[PDB]
């Protein structure tokens, strides 16, 4: 039981880190699709509306702080988060 | 029966009515066995009976501790990583004890 | 109706005056009780067509309210306890009705934090106050009041869980809380609301079925 408890603690820390990164990804996805809805305000665009309402990317308090406007630096941040 | 040693009496004589609720925390070993040794007018016979009683109690405690520990360890190994005549006696002579006269 | 903006006006007025007088330290039971009774029947359909970040900040404030009894761990101090308990349970009712009541809202009008809060709140309060007083196996009018509050909460929460997708970490807590009621005695209505909750969880996500089967099988004794 002692050995297994130790390995469990290690996995706990790993989980904390993964949880953080996933929160980051969800916030980024929501923000870029909001920008795409603003684009919808300028077929395919109603489809991306369907996307953003489909995903249910549960937002967190850290959302509004991460406001970058590039849409390409956004994509590289999203790719790194995904990796 | 009656007394702060009735549990050990039962465990040494009958042992069946003794429930899983009794055995666990009813008796504090280091106190009760200590009580047995200087108790007034204790016969050697009854003392031997009480000895077998207390040893049976202790053995049962060991059994329960092992069972609960084993349960816990089996739990901890779990995780969630989402990624016709067949046999008749020959005639009746087997069971047909005849009537007397 | 089209708008029928008179009890729409009731609730809009209540909300803006209240978060103005608070924002510029808790609202108190009366405000929450009145807002909830207007959320129930009046705002059964009237919660739509309002200001978004307004809702964001007020639900954040009543979240800060909710946190006051999450792990509260509880002849006059007892009175203080029961006051705090009814206030926070009324508040929890408020938040879980406001998140769900409309068939449609904008996205990001409900952040998972208030979700987690109301979940753990009901878990602790239920499993540490309701079962002991309702069943001698585990172990005055305020108790029945809290019981009714919890039934409303779990029903509304079942519906909310049906609407949108969620993250597994919350799901583990929700499933454990919803499996809990089937093993005490006099809780029938709570039991069937828990039926609703557990069956919604079993419907949506096709990866926790084995977990619910194990958590049923373990405690059959």
């Amino acid at each position: 039981i002692e050995e297994r408890l130790h390995t469990l603690e290690e996995e706990k820390e790993e989980l904390a880190q993964y949880q953080k990164w996933d929160k980051m990804r969800r916030a980024l996805e929501y923000t870029i699709y909001n920008q795409e809805l603003n684009e919808t305000r300028a077929k395919k665009k109603e489809e991306c509306m369907k996307k953003i309402r489909e995903l249910g990317s549960l937002p967190q308090e850290a959302f509004e702080k991460y406001q970058t406007l590039s849409l390409k630096q956004l994509f590289r941040k999203l790719e790194q988060c995904n990796t | 029966k009656r007394g702060p040693l009735a549990k050990i009496w039962l465990a040494a004589h009958w042992d069946k009515k003794l429930t899983k609720a009794h055995v666990f925390e009813c008796n504090l070993e280091s106190s009760v066995e200590s009580i047995i040794s200087p108790k007034v007018k204790m016969a050697l016979r009854t003392s031997g009976h009480l000895l077998l009683g207390v040893v049976r109690i202790y053995h049962r405690k060991a059994k329960y501790l092992l069972a609960d520990c084993n349960e816990a360890f089996i739990k901890i190994k779990m995780a969630f990583r989402p990624g016709i005549l067949q046999e008749n006696d020959f005639g009746d002579f087997g069971m047909d004890d005849r009537e007397i006269m | 109706m089209m708008d029928s903006s008179t009890f729409k006006r009731f609730t809009a007025s209540i909300e803006n005056i209240l978060d103005n007088l608070e924002d510029m330290l808790l609202l108190g039971k009366h405000q929450l009780n009145e807002l909830g009774s207007e959320s129930a029947k009046i705002k059964a359909m009237g919660i739509m067509d309002k200001l978004s970040t307004d809702k964001t900040v007020k639900v954040l404030n009543i979240l800060e309210k909710n946190i006051q009894d999450g792990s509260k761990l509880s002849e006059r101090l007892w009175r203080d306890l029961i006051m705090e308990r009814v206030t926070k349970s009324a508040d929890a009712c408020l938040t879980t009705i406001n998140i769900m009541t409309s068939p449609n809202m904008p996205k990001a009008v409900y952040i998972e934090d208030v979700i987690e809060r109301v979940i753990q709140y009901t878990k602790f309060h239920l499993q540490n106050t309701l079962y002991p007083q309702y069943d001698p196996v585990y172990r005055q009018r305020v108790i029945v009041m809290l019981y009714n509050k919890v039934c409303d909460i779990v029903s509304s929460l079942s519906e909310l869980l049906e609407i949108q997708l969620l993250t597994d970490t919350t799901i583990l807590q929700v499933s454990s809380m919803g499996i809990t009621p089937f093993f005490v005695e006099n809780v029938s209505e709570l039991q069937l609301c828990a039926i609703k909750l557990v069956t919604a969880v079993f419907s949506r996500y096709e990866k926790h079925r084995q977990l619910i089967l194990e958590e049923i099988f373990t405690s059959l004794a």
